[PDB]
C-alpha cells in the first residue's frame, strides 16, 4: 500500500518473477465501483486510457511486472490488481496483487473509533463480538484491520459499506466474530480503520 | 459502450444451487467471449472461467467439479451455475466480456505463442451470501463505557429480517444518538449497534436504557446499560 502526492508518479508491483515470455494485464478497482483493464499484453493500452499509465516490459527473463502512473490524480485512487500470463507458468485463476493506491491531496476528515470489548452477558451465552464503531469521516472510504494480539485475522471479520451521516460525513461498522475462548486467551484485540493514508488503531483487553 | 448487470432469482440456502445470470445490453454475446469472476472473503479476486459460441470454454480448476457456464442466445444472457452452495460460496461475483490475443514470442510453427484472456468491461458485480436464514427475533447486549464523554451503547445480535428500531428511555433520550446501519453476517442475520455519546459525569445521575423493537418477530427488548 503506498501513498503518493498529487503530481508525483506512483510505482506498483505485482505478481512473481518471469520465466519465459508474458503478457500482463492491469486491472484498476475503486470502492464500490466496477474494475477497468488499464494494461493489457504488458504495455498495450485500451481506449481511454491514458498515457500516464504504462507497464513493464516482459523483458528481460526474471523482472516483476510493474505498474508506472505519472503526475498521480485524485481520480487514480484505487486497488490495483494485476494479472499474469507466463508463457512457462500455468494459466492464473486468481487474480494478483492487491495494492492501494491512495492520493494526498484531497480534501478530507478523519475518523473517529470505538472499540467495544465482549458484553459479560453475550459471554454467558458463550458468544463473544468485538464491535467497531467508526463515524464522521471523509470521503466515504475505509479500510478496517482487526489485530489478534500483533497478528491479523482475517475470519469472522464483518464490515459494511459506508453510509453518509446526517452531516454528510460517513459512518461505518466492523464486527469480529469471536468465541469466548480466543477473547480470553488473547492479550488484546485491535480495530485498526485507516482513511486516505492515515491509520486510527483502538485496542481492548479482555 | 456495452453494459452489463449480475443477478441472482434470490436467496441461496446452503446445498442448494447458486444461479446467477448476467444480463448484456448494448451488444450480443455471440459476438464476444464472457468470463464470470468472484471475491470471497475467504480469498481474493479469483477468476471463475469463461464461455464462448464456438465451444471454447473453461473452468477454474477448484469450481470446476461443480459450475457450469452457459450461453443463451435467445436471452442474450450469460449464467453461471455453482452445485451444492455453501458459505464458502459467499462473496460478490462479476460478470465480464473477454477479448483475448496471441502472444508469440517465437516461430508460430514451433508452438511458440499462447493465447491470453483480458477483462475490459466489467459488471459492478453482485453479492451472494450463502444461509438458511429465517424470521428471527435479536438478542440485546450493553455495551459498557475520566472526565471527558463517553460512549455507551446496546448490541442488537442475529436477528433477521431488516428492519429494527432503537430508542433510549423510551425517547427521553435522543441527544448524541447514533444507530449504526446493520451489518449482514455471513449466518445471513443481521447485527447492529447503537451508542449514545454522554457525559462522563453523568455515569452516575442518569439512567440508561435501550429500546429495541423488531416487529417480524414481534420483539420488545429493554436493556438497561451500565458501567
Ligand atoms: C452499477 O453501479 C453504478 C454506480 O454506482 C454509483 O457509483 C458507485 C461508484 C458507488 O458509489 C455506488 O454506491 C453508486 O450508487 C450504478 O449507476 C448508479 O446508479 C445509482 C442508482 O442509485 C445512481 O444513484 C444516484 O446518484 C446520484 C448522483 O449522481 C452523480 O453521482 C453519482 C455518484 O455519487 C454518479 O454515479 C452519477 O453518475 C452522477 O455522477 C455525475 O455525473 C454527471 C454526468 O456525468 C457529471 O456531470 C457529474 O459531475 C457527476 N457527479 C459526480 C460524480 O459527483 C444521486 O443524486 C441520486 O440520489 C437520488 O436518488 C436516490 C434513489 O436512487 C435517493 O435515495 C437519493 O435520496 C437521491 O434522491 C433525490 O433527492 C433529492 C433531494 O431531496 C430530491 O430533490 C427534491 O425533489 C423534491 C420534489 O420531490 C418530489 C415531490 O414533489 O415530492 C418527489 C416525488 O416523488 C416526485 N414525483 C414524481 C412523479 O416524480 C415529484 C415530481 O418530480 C414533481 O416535480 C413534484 O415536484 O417531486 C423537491 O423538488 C426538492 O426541492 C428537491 O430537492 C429528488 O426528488 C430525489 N430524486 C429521486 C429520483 O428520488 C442517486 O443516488 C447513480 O447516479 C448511478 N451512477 C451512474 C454513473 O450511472 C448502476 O446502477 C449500476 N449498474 C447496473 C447495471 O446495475
Amino acid at each position: 500500500d503506498i501513498s503518493v502526492a498529487p503530481g508525483e508518479t506512483a510505482r506498483i508491483s505485482c505478481g512473481e518473477k518471469s520465466l519465459g515470455s508474458r503478457a500482463v494485464q492491469w486491472y484498476q478497482h475503486r470502492a464500490g465501483q466496477a474494475p477497468s483493464l488499464i494494461i493489457y499484453n504488458n504495455q498495450d493500452r485500451p481506449s481511454g486510457i491514458p498515457e500516464r499509465f504504462s507497464g513493464s516490459p516482459d523483458s528481460p527473463f526474471g523482472t516483476t511486472a510493474t505498474l508506472t502512473i505519472t503526475s498521480v490524480e485524485a481520480g487514480d485512487e484505487a486497488d490495483y490488481y494485476c494479472h499474469i500470463w507466463d508463457s512457462r507458468v500455468p494459466t492464473k485463476w486468481v487474480f494478483g496483487g492487491g495494492t492501494t493506491l491512495t492520493v494526498l491531496g484531497q480534501p478530507k476528515a478523519a475518523p473517529s473509533v470505538t472499540l467495544f470489548p465482549p458484553s459479560s452477558e453475550e459471554l454467558q451465552a458463550n458468544k463473544a463480538t468485538l464491535v467497531c464503531l467508526i463515524s464522521d469521516f471523509y470521503p466515504g472510504a475505509v479500510t478496517v484491520a482487526w489485530k489478534a494480539d500483533s497478528s491479523p485475522v482475517k475470519a469472522g471479520v464483518e464490515t459494511t459499506t459506508p453510509s453518509k451521516q446526517s452531516n454528510n460525513k460517513y459512518a461505518a461498522s466492523s464486527y469480529l466474530s469471536l468465541t469466548p475462548e480466543q477473547w480470553k486467551s488473547h492479550r488484546s484485540y485491535s480495530c485498526q480503520v485507516t482513511h486516505e493514508g492515515s491509520t486510527v488503531e483502538k485496542t481492548v483487553a479482555p | 459502450q456495452m453494459q452489463l448487470q449480475e443477478s441472482g432469482p434470490g436467496l441461496v440456502k446452503p446445498s442448494e444451487t447458486l444461479s446467477l445470470t448476467c444480463s448484456v445490453s448494448g451488444a450480443s454475446i455471440s459476438d464476444s467471449y464472457w468470463s464470470w469472476i468472484r471475491r470471497s472473503p475467504g480469498k481474493g479476486l479469483e477468476w471463475i472461467g469463461y464461455v464462448h459460441k464456438s465451444g471454447d470454454t473453461n473452468y477454474s480448476p477448484s469450481l470446476k467439479s461443480r459450475v457450469n457456464l452457459s450461453l443463451d442466445t435467445s436471452k442474450n444472457q450469460v449464467s453461471l451455475s455453482l452445485v451444492a452452495a455453501t458459505a464458502a460460496d459467499s462473496g460478490k461475483y462479476y460478470c465480464a466480456r473477454t477479448l483475448h490475443g496471441r502472444r508469440i514470442y517465437g516461430i508460430v510453427a514451433f508452438n511458440e505463442w499462447f493465447t491470453y484472456f483480458y477483462m475490459d468491461v466489467w459488471g459492478n458485480g453482485t453479492q451472494v451470501t450463502v444461509s438458511s436464514a429465517s424470521t428471527k427475533g435479536p438478542s440485546v447486549f450493553p455495551l459498557a463505557p475520566s472526565g471527558g464523554t463517553a460512549a455507551l451503547g446496546c448490541l442488537v445480535k442475529d436477528y433477521f429480517p431488516e428492519p429494527v428500531t432503537v430508542s433510549w428511555n423510551s425517547g427521553a433520550l435522543t441527544s448524541g444518538v447514533h444507530t449504526f446501519p446493520a451489518v449482514l453476517q455471513s449466518s445471513g442475520l443481521y447485527s447492529l449497534s447503537s451508542v449514545v455519546t454522554v457525559p462522563s459525569s453523568s455515569l452516575g445521575t442518569q439512567t440508561y436504557i435501550c429500546n429495541v423493537n423488531h416487529k417480524p418477530s414481534n420483539t420488545k427488548v429493554d436493556k438497561r446499560v451500565e458501567p
